C-alpha cells in the first residue's frame, strides 16, 4: 500500500545543483510529513530535512544553507534541491514517510534509494587487459585466469567469460576508484590445459557510452 | 432520561437567548416580580444602605418554551440552567454598590405551557433615605426599586406578583417557620407597588 | 469597503501571539520602555504601599506586522486589541496586592513599518521601605521594578526611550498635560537603570 | 519563523489535561515542589493569619510533551498556559480566608525533554498558630502545609526541591526577622480515605518579632 | 497507552455522557445524594457580623451508573480523578452563607470509582450566618449552624441523606460533624461540645 | 547528538540460532530507539520501535529491549530471510544512526583459492605495471594481504576489495592490485603476494619473476 520512489539523476557535476523528486503512494502528503536522508559512501546514513504534513519545512543545521525541500500535494510529490555539490555528498538518498506520537516523530517507511554521485570526471572507455600466471606452479584441472579492467566512468560495467559460456564459475569483485576513475577486476576457473587451447576470453561492456571490447587469454 | 433530552434538544434547536419572547412585533412581555426576604442583612447609616439577602419570584411567558407534554413521554415540567433561556434583565435600579444583577444564576422551572418560573439568589445592598430624627425610637422606610434595564415599558410590562391563590397579595413574602430574623430590627409592613411611567421604564418598588 | 478590515485581514489572518517576533529563537526582542507618571496616587507608610498611575508605553519591532501605508489607502495607524498580539508580558515585580498587570486592556497601535506601541494605564500598589528617622522630613527612595514575567534576557531586552532630541530618556517621564502633582509628597529624582 | 507555532499545534492535537502525564497508570509522578517566599507580607495576630506573597516553583516531566529539537530549528525551550497541561493540584491545607489552589495561572516552560517548570505567584493567607507569652519578644512558628489534594502519595508523589525554602529572593520584612526555614515531607493518612496514605509537604519558618516599636511605644 | 486516557475516551466520548442530565433512569427518580462535613478548622466567629468562618472539607456521594467501568478492561484502574465540570454535579450549596458565595471555594477533583460511586471532597472557606446570644456573655455557648441545599434541584429530583458508615459489618448513619485528627485544628477560643447532623 | 554504536560490526550465526545485536548510545536515549532491517538493493524495513513496539507485519520472531544505554535486538530463531544489515538509530534528541550490524550465515572453514598475475605484456605497452592477486571462495572474511617486490615490503598503490558471501555457499572472494609504473616495475624481478588467513598458521605465498 504505503510506497515512496526517489528519483533523479545517477551522476551529477560538482557545484552543480542535485534535484530529487520523491513519489508517494498509498498516502496523501497532507495527513504524512516526508523526510529526506542520505547515506554517504562508507558511513551511516544522516537526516537531511523534513517536509511536514502542513507544508511547512526543517532542515539539518549543518545543510540548512544548501537545501530546499517543496511538495506538490496534486502530483503527491516532493521535491529536494541541493546546490554548492562537493564530492562527500556521494551516496543513498532516501525519502521515509515519518509517524508521529503527539510530538515524537520516526522514519516509518523508506524508499529505495537514489544513487548520487558527485564527479567532474567524463565517460571513458575500459581498457581490458588479460590476466595470465607468471609460473606454472600448478596444473590442476582448476585454475584460476582473469581479465583487469581499468580507467573506465562511470559505474556500471559487466564482464562474462566467452558470452554465455560464462558458467557459474564467475567472480566479479566490486570496482574501486582511484585518481577519479574506476577500476575492476574478474575471474573464472579452468582446466589448466583448456585456457591455452580453448579461445578463453573475457567479454567486457560499459554501457556509459555502449563500449564493447573483448580480450582472450595471452602469456 | 433520553425523553428530558430529546425535549430539552427539541426546544433550544433554534433558539436565541438574546431576543425576548414577543410574539407578534408590537406584543409586551408581563414579567410577575415578587419578593421573598431571606435575610435582612443589616442596615448602615454613615452609607445609607441596607443589605439583604433576597430570593426574587420572577414569572413570565415565553412561547418558544411551551411543548405538549404527551408527546413527550408526560413531561409536564421542566429545570433548565438559566444562563441558556431569555431572561428579563430585571435589576435593582437604587443599588448602592454597583451590583445590579441577582448572586447566583440557578436554574429556571419550564411549565409546558410555556410558563417560566425563575427565583434567582441575591445579595442587595439598596440605597435608603435614613430617618435621622427620632434615634434610636425610629422607623426606616426603605425601598427596593426592580426593573428591566434595558427594555422600555413597551417591551417588558412588570406586575406585582400574586398571592398562591391569586390574591393581588402585593407584600414582600417572609415564611416567618425559615425567615432569618434580625437582632436589631424589626419588619412592621412590606407592601409592594407597581409605579407606572411618568421610553419610559414601570418600576416594581 | 473600510481599508482598516483589509488590514487587519492581512496582518491578523496568519499571526499567533504565542510566538516572540524573531525569526531564530536565539534572537533577542528589544523593548522600548517609557513608564510615563500621572500622579503618585498615595504612600501608606503603615501598609508600606506606595500608589501611582502610570502610562507603560512600550514600543517594539514585530515584522509579522510590518505593513506600508501606500498598499493600505494611506493608513498609518491601526487600532487592534492587544489580546490578538504578542506582548512582551511587562509586569510589576515589586508589587504587594498581587496585580502584576496593567489596569485597562487598551489597545495597540500598529504603525507602518511594523512598529507596534502599547500605551496602557495601570495603578501598581508597589513595596517601598518607608525610613521614618527624619520624619516629618524625610524623603523616600521608592523602587518600581519591571521585568516579563515569561521570558529571560536572552528573549526579552529592555532598553529606554529615545526623545526626539536624541537623548535617551533614561527617568520617569511626566508630561505636563497629564501629571497631577501631589499634595503631600513632591518628587525629586526619578532615574531609570 | 513558524516553528513555535508548530511545534505547539503538534504537542496539543490530542493531550488530555485530565489523566497523569506518565507512561503507564501504575507509574507514579514525581513533582519537585519549592517554595519560594518573596515577602513576608503581614502577620495578623488577633486574627491568627499569615499572609506571605510567594512563588511555587512546581517541575515535573510530562511524558507526552517531548519533541526532538531538530524538528524545529532546535527550540529547545517554549513557554505555554499552564490551562493547557495537567498540573498538580497543591492545596494549602492550612488556608484561613484565601483561595486553597493557585489562581494565578501564569504560562510554564516547557523544555524539550518534557520538563516543565511553573513559578505561579500566590498570597497564601495561611493558618498560624500565635503564641502570645512572650510578646513583644515572641517567636512565632509558622507553616504552610501544601500537598496534592485529591492525588495520593502512590499515584503522585511530591518531593522538596531543597531542605530549606528559596529566601533568595526574599524582601526584608520590617518587623519580623525569619530566624529559621526548613521543609519536612510527611505521610498520613486521613478518615476520609483509610486505604491511601497522602503526602504533604510542611515548609515551617521560625520568625522573630523586632520588638523595638513596641518596646518604645507600649512598654 | 495509557489506560487513564482510554477510560476517559470510553466514559466520556464513546457513551456520549451528558453533565446535564441526573442519573436516574426515569425522570421520577431521585438522585441520592450522601454529605458528610469534615471541619479542619473553625477559622473564627464574629458575633460583631453574626459570621462564623470555618475551613470544612464537604464529603458529596452519589452513585452515576454512566460512570461504570469493569476494572479488569482497564487495566486494573479502580478510582478516576476528574475535573467537576466533567460529571454531573448535585449542585449543593450552602443556603445560610452571609456573603453570596454559595458554592464552595475549591472545586478539586472528583473521584470515580469503577462500581459507579462518584465520590467529591472539595475544601471550602464558608462563612455562614449565625445568631449570637449575647446574654450569658463572656461565658456564654453559640449554637452556629450549615445549611446545604440544592437550588438547582428540588426533593422531586435529588434526595440528600447522611453519610452512612460501617463497623462490624453493621452501617450506621454518620449523624455528626467528622472531626479528623490528623487534619483538625483546635481553636483557640471555642471548643466543639456537640455537632449533630440532621437532614 | 547520542553518538551510538553497534556490536558485533559482523555476525556470523546458522539458520534457527538465536542472535542479540547490541546497541549502545552515550547518552540516555530512554527507549527512544528504533530498529530497522536494510537489504542490499531493497528499501529499508522498520522492524521495532520505541524499542519494544513491534511493526505491523514483521515476524514475531524480531523482538526488541533494552533500557538507559544499552538496548538489544533479538533474533529468537535466524532464518534464511533475516541474513541482512541492522540498523538501530536514535530520534529523541536529533536522528543518529549505528554503523550497522551485518549478519551472515555460518559457514565452515575453507583456505582461500590464491592466485598471482604479473601485468601483462598489453598493460606494458599502454605503461600500466599493476600487479594483482586474487583469493577466491575463502570463509571467514578475516583476510590479509601483504605485497613484497625484491623481498621488500610494498605499500604504496596496493588497493583491494572483497566480494560479499556467494549464494550458494557463503565463500568469500577477494582481489588485491599493486599500482606501478613501467619504470618501476621494471626496477625489481621478484613478486609476491602473501596471505595470511584464519584456516592456516602459516601465510600462503605466491609469487613470480620478470614478465611470464
Ligand atoms: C516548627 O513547627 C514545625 C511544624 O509546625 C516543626 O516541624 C517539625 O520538625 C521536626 C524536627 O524538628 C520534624 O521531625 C522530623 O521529621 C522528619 C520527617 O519525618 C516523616 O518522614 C519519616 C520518613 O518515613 C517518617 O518516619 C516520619 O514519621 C514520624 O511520624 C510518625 C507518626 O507521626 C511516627 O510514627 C514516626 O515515628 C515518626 O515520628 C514522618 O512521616 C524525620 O526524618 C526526622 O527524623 C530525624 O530526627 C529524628 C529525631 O528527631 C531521628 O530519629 C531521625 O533519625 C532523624 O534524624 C524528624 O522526625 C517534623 O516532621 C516537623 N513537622 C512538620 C509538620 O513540619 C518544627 O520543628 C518547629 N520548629 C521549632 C519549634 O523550632
Ligand atoms: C535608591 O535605591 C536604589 C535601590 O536600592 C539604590 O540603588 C542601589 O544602591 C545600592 C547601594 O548599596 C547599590 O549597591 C552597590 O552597587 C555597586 C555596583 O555594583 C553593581 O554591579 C555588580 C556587578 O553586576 C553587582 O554585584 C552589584 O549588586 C551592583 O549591581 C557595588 O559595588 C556595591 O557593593 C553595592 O552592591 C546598587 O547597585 C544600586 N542599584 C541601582 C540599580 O542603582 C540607590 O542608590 C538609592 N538611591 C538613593 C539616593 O538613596
Ligand atoms: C516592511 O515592509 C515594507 C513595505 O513593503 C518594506 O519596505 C520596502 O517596501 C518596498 C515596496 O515598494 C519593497 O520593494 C522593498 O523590498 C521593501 N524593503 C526595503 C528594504 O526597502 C520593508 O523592508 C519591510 N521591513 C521592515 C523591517 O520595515
Ligand atoms: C489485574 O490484576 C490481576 C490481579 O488482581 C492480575 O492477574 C491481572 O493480570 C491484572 N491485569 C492487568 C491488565 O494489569
Ligand atoms: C480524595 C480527596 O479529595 O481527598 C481530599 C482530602 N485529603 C487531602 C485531606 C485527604
Amino acid at each position: 500500500e504505503v510506497q515512496l520512489q526517489e528519483s533523479g539523476p545517477g551522476l551529477v557535476q560538482p557545484s552543480e545543483t542535485l534535484s530529487l523528486t520523491c513519489t508517494v503512494s498509498g498516502f496523501s502528503l497532507t495527513s504524512y510529513s516526508v523526510s529526506w536522508l542520505r547515506q554517504p559512501s562508507g558511513k551511516g546514513p544522516e537526516w537531511m530535512g523534513r517536509m511536514w504534513d502542513d507544508g511547512g519545512t526543517v532542515y539539518n543545521s549543518g545543510l540548512k544553507s544548501r537545501l530546499s525541500i517543496s511538495r506538490d500535494t496534486s502530483k503527491n510529490q516532493v521535491f529536494l534541491k541541493m546546490n554548492s555539490l562537493q564530492t562527500d555528498d556521494t551516496g543513498t538518498y532516501y525519502c521515509t514517510r515519518d509517524e508521529r506520537i503527539r510530538a515524537i516523530n520516526w522514519f516509518a517507511y523508506w524508499g529505495q534509494g537514489t544513487l548520487v554521485t558527485v564527479s567532474s570526471a567524463e565517460t571513458t572507455a575500459p581498457s581490458v587487459y588479460p590476466l595470465a600466471p607468471g609460473t606454472a606452479l600448478k596444473s590442476n584441472s582448476m585454475v584460476t585466469l582473469g581479465c583487469l579492467v581499468k580507467g573506465y566512468f562511470p559505474e556500471p560495467v559487466t564482464v562474462t567469460w566467452n558470452s554465455g559460456a560464462l558458467s557459474s564459475g564467475v567472480h566479479t569483485f566490486p570496482a574501486v576508484l582511484q585518481s577519479g576513475l574506476y577500476t575492476l577486476t574478474s575471474s573464472v576457473t579452468v582446466p589448466s590445459s583448456t585456457w591455452p587451447s580453448q579461445t578463453v576470453t573475457c567479454n567486457v561492456a560499459h554501457p556509459g557510452q555502449q563500449h564493447q571490447r573483448w580480450t582472450r587469454k595471452l602469456c | 432520561s433520553e425523553a428530558e433530552g430529546r425535549l430539552r434538544e427539541k426546544l433550544f434547536s433554534g433558539y436565541d437567548s438574546s431576543v425576548r419572547p414577543a410574539r407578534e412585533v408590537g406584543d409586551r412581555v408581563r414579567v410577575s416580580v415578587g419578593l421573598i426576604l431571606a435575610q435582612l442583612i443589616s442596615l448602615n447609616e454613615k452609607d445609607e444602605e441596607m443589605s439583604t439577602k433576597v430570593y426574587l419570584d420572577l414569572e413570565w411567558t415565553d412561547y418558544r418554551l411551551s411543548w405538549d407534554p404527551a408527546e413527550h413521554d408526560g413531561i409536564d415540567s421542566l429545570r433548565i440552567t438559566a444562563e441558556s433561556v431569555w431572561l428579563p434583565d430585571v435589576v435593582l435600579l437604587n443599588n448602592n454598590d454597583g451590583n445590579f444583577d441577582v448572586a447566583l444564576d440557578i436554574s429556571v422551572v419550564v411549565s409546558s405551557d410555556g410558563s417560566v418560573r425563575w427565583q434567582p439568589p441575591g445579595i442587595y445592598r439598596s440605597s435608603c433615605s435614613i430617618q435621622v430624627t427620632y434615634f434610636p425610637f425610629d422607623w426606616q422606610n426603605c425601598t427596593m426599586v426592580f426593573s428591566s434595564y434595558s427594555y422600555d415599558s413597551s417591551e417588558v410590562s412588570l406586575q406585582t406578583g400574586l398571592g398562591p391563590d391569586g390574591q393581588g397579595h402585593q407584600e414582600i413574602h417572609i415564611h416567618e417557620g425559615t425567615f432569618i430574623e434580625n437582632g436589631q430590627w424589626e419588619i412592621i409592613h412590606k407592601p409592594s407597588r407597581l409605579i407606572q411611567p411618568p421610553g419610559q421604564r414601570q418600576e416594581v418598588i | 469597503k473600510n481599508e482598516e478590515l483589509r488590514l487587519y485581514h492581512h496582518l491578523f489572518n496568519n499571526y499567533d501571539p504565542g510566538s516572540r517576533p524573531v525569526r531564530e529563537p536565539e534572537d533577542t526582542v528589544t523593548i522600548s520602555l517609557k513608564v510615563t507618571l500621572t500622579n503618585l496616587i498615595s504612600l501608606n507608610e503603615k501598609e508600606e504601599t506606595l500608589t501611582t498611575s502610570v502610562w507603560i508605553g512600550i514600543d517594539w519591532q514585530d515584522y509579522r506586522l510590518n505593513y506600508s501605508k501606500d498598499d493600505f489607502g494611506g493608513i498609518e495607524t491601526l487600532r487592534v486589541p492587544s489580546e490578538l498580539v504578542w506582548l512582551p508580558e511587562i509586569v510589576l515585580e515589586n508589587n504587594i496586592d498581587g496585580q502584576f498587570g496593567v489596569a485597562y486592556d487598551a489597545n495597540v497601535l500598529v504603525y507602518e513599518g511594523g512598529s507596534v506601541t502599547w500605551l496602557p494605564p495601570a495603578i501598581y500598589r508597589s513595596v517601598c521601605a518607608v525610613e521614618v528617622t527624619y520624619f516629618p522630613f524625610d524623603w523616600q527612595n521608592c523602587s518600581l521594578i519591571f521585568r516579563s514575567q515569561t521570558y529571560n534576557a536572552e528573549e526579552v531586552e529592555f532598553t529606554f526611550a529615545v526623545d526626539n532630541d536624541g537623548k535617551t530618556i533614561n527617568k520617569i517621564d511626566i508630561d505636563t498635560e497629564a501629571y497631577t502633582e501631589n499634595g503631600e509628597w513632591a518628587i525629586d529624582f526619578c532615574p531609570g537603570v | 519563523s513558524e516553528h513555535e507555532t508548530r511545534l505547539v499545534a503538534k504537542l496539543f492535537k490530542d493531550y488530555s489535561s485530565v489523566v497523569r502525564p506518565v507512561e503507564d497508570h501504575r507509574q507514579v509522578v514525581e513533582v519537585t515542589v519549592g517554595l519560594q517566599l518573596i515577602q513576608l507580607i503581614n502577620v495578623d495576630e488577633v486574627n491568627q493569619i499569615v499572609t506571605t506573597n510567594v512563588r511555587l516553583k512546581q517541575q515535573w516531566v510530562d511524558y507526552n510533551l517531548k519533541w526532538n529539537p531538530d524538528d524545529y530549528g532546535g527550540v529547545k525551550k517554549i513557554h505555554i498556559p499552564s490551562e493547557k497541561i495537567w498540573r498538580p493540584d497543591l492545596v494549602l491545607y492550612n488556608n484561613a480566608d484565601g483561595d486553597f489552589a493557585i489562581v494565578k495561572f501564569t504560562k510554564v516552560l516547557l523544555q524539550y525533554t518534557g520538563h516543565i517548570t511553573w513559578t505561579p505567584p500566590a498570597i497564601f493567607k495561611s493558618y498560624c498558630e500565635i503564641i502570645v507569652t512572650h510578646f513583644p519578644f515572641d517567636e512565632q512558628n509558622c507553616s504552610m502545609k501544601l500537598g496534592t489534594w485529591t492525588y495520593d502519595g502512590s499515584v503522585v508523589a511530591i518531593n522538596p526541591e531543597s531542605d530549606q525554602p528559596d529566601l533568595s529572593n526574599f524582601m526584608e520584612s520590617g518587623e519580623w526577622v525569619i530566624k529559621e526555614s526548613r521543609g519536612w515531607k510527611h505521610s498520613v493518612t486521613y478518615s476520609c480515605c483509610p486505604d491511601t496514605p497522602y503526602l504533604d509537604i510542611t515548609y515551617h519558618f521560625v520568625m522573630q518579632r523586632l520588638p523595638l516599636y513596641f518596646i518604645v511605644n507600649v512598654i | 497507552l495509557n489506560e487513564e486516557e482510554r477510560l476517559i475516551r470510553h466514559l466520556f466520548q464513546e457513551k456520549g455522557y451528558n453533565k446535564e442530565l441526573r442519573p436516574v433512569a426515569h425522570k421520577e427518580e431521585s438522585v441520592d445524594v450522601a454529605l458528610a462535613l469534615t471541619l479542619s478548622n473553625l477559622i473564627s466567629l464574629k458575633e460583631v457580623e453574626e459570621t462564623l468562618t470555618t475551613n470544612v472539607w464537604i464529603e458529596h456521594g452519589w452513585t452515576d451508573n454512566r460512570l461504570k467501568w469493569n476494572a479488569e478492561e482497564f487495566g486494573n484502574i479502580s478510582v478516576l480523578r476528574l475535573p467537576p465540570d466533567m460529571v454531573w454535579l448535585p449542585e449543593i450549596v450552602l443556603e445560610n452563607n452571609n456573603d453570596g458565595s454559595f458554592q464552595i471555594s475549591y472545586s478539586c477533583n472528583v473521584l470515580v470509582y469503577h462500581y459507579g460511586f462518584v465520590y467529591w471532597l472539595p475544601p471550602a472557606i464558608f462563612r455562614s450566618s449565625c445568631p449570637i446570644s449575647v446574654t450569658y456573655f463572656p461565658f456564654d455557648w453559640q449554637n452556629c449552624s450549615l445549611k446545604f441545599s440544592s437550588l438547582k434541584y428540588t426533593a422531586k429530583e435529588i434526595t440528600l441523606s447522611l453519610k452512612q458508615d460501617a463497623k462490624e459489618n453493621r452501617t450506621y448513619p454518620v449523624e455528626w460533624i467528622i472531626i479528623d485528627p490528623e487534619g483538625f485544628t483546635e481553636n483557640g477560643e471555642w471548643e466543639i461540645v456537640h455537632r449533630p447532623a440532621r437532614v | 547528538d547520542i553518538v551510538i554504536t553497534q556490536s558485533p560490526s559482523l555476525l556470523s550465526a546458522s539458520v534457527g540460532d538465536r542472535v542479540t545485536l547490541t546497541c549502545k548510545g552515550s547518552q540516555n536515549i530512554d527507549n527512544y530507539l528504533a530498529w530497522y532491517q536494510q537489504k542490499l538493493g531493497e528499501a529499508p524495513k522498520l522492524l521495532i520501535y520505541k524499542t519494544n513496539s513491534l511493526q505491523t507485519g514483521i515476524p514475531s520472531r524480531f523482538s526488541g529491549s533494552g533500557s538507559g544505554t544499552d538496548y538489544t535486538l533479538t533474533i529468537s530463531s535466524l532464518h534464511s530471510e533475516d541474513l541482512a544489515t541492522y540498523y538501530c538509530y536514535q530520534y529523541i534528541n536529533g536522528y543518529t544512526f549505528g554503523t550497522g550490524t551485518k549478519l551472515e550465515l555460518k559457514r565452515a572453514d575453507a583456505a582461500p583459492t590464491v592466485s598471482i598475475f604479473p601485468p601483462s605484456t598489453e598493460q606494458l605497452a599502454t605503461g600500466g605495471a599493476s600487479v594483482v592477486c586474487l583469493m577466491n571462495n575463502f570463509y571467514p572474511r578475516d583476510i590479509s594481504v601483504k605485497w613484497k617486490i625484491d623481498g621488500t615490503e610494498r605499500r604504496d598503490g596496493v588497493l583491494d576489495s572483497v566480494t560479499d558471501q556467494d549464494s550458494k555457499d557463503s565463500t568469500y572472494s577477494m582481489s588485491s592490485t599493486l599500482s606501478l609504473t613501467k619504470a618501476d616495475y621494471e626496477s625489481h624481478n621478484l613478486y609476491t603476494c602473501e596471505v595470511v588467513h584464519k584456516t592456516s598458521s602459516s601465510p600462503v605465498v605466491k609469487s613470480f619473476n620478470r614478465n611470464e
